[PDB]
């Protein structure tokens, strides 16, 4: 295989674990370290959005996957429209999915949010991920300690 | 698409906040 | 005629002394919608500086009134160096004067009950040098700030 | 160093908040 594959089913698999957590439906057996900071960081991050944000989120009706994944398009273009990419914006990259997801139950969504996360992560970070350190080294460190 | 924008600061900002918090 | 200039200041050096007022909890013998929205927003602006940049405010210490006008004046100007000002700068500069006023408190030496109206004064000082005009070009405090934040 | 560090957080707070508020 290609080194973007594995790098984008790494990602895919990091998208389903957090957003299973979210879901808070168990799974049947492995999880990384990287999983396990991640399912830390980014949830405590998605608590801050949906409080900080929840006058914004109040008034999104999420009644499709086609409108959360036009919401998240948008927001995360703005996001990384200045160029720069850090551990901390990959994170709220999986934060604002689960936020999305959240809504989308409310109002297979999984399978579809964390396909277009994962996308997203590997078009716009995939690179600068491999470049630093990667997901069980320099992503646990990060937030490690 | 405003919201874009606002979100997409308030988001930037959480994030760029949360990797200073960690160095 | 004469006094334009004067009545900038002292209306920029009310608000930085009430703001920091208002972060010590000194009641003020005087509050305006731009005192209370720039509370709010300065505010949170402070407390999200304590909590994510920690490890840099841990990196100093502000022992003195001199040191911490050495400090502000540093930050500040590598934060205006890019030479552009908005109104989220400006709180900025209320919320880090904040910042280190609370530092101060912490770690000056010499006893100084006074400690936040030498703050406010150079706070004062740099809002007006370094964004005064740009102020009354955008509306000033009501038609300007207030509405940019309600 | 730390002034510079600080300064440029400051920096991107300060225009963030600026562009949440339209
Ligand atoms: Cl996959
Ligand atoms: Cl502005």
């Amino acid at each position: 295989g290609s080194m973007a594959e594995s790098e984008l089913m790494h990602i895919h698999s990091l998208a389903e674990h957090y957003l299973q957590y979210v879901l808070q439906v168990p799974a049947f057996e492995a999880p990384s370290q990287a999983c396990r900071v991640l399912q830390r960081v980014a949830f405590s991050v998605q608590k801050e959005v949906e409080k900080n944000l929840k006058s914004y989120l109040d008034d999104f009706h999420v009644e499709s996957i086609d409108t959360a994944r036009i919401i998240f398009n948008q927001v995360m273009e703005k996001e990384f429209e200045d160029g720069i990419i850090n551990w901390g914006r990959i994170v709220t990259i999986f934060a604002f999915g689960g936020v999305l997801l959240k809504k989308l139950k409310q109002e297979s969504a999984y399978k579809q949010v964390s396909s277009f996360v994962a996308e997203f992560i590997m078009n716009n970070t995939g690179e600068w991920i491999r470049q630093n350190g990667g997901w069980e080294d320099g992503f646990i460190k990060k937030f490690e300690p | 698409e405003e919201w874009a924008r606002e979100i997409g600061a308030q988001l930037r900002r959480i994030a760029d906040d949360l990797n200073a918090q960690y160095e």
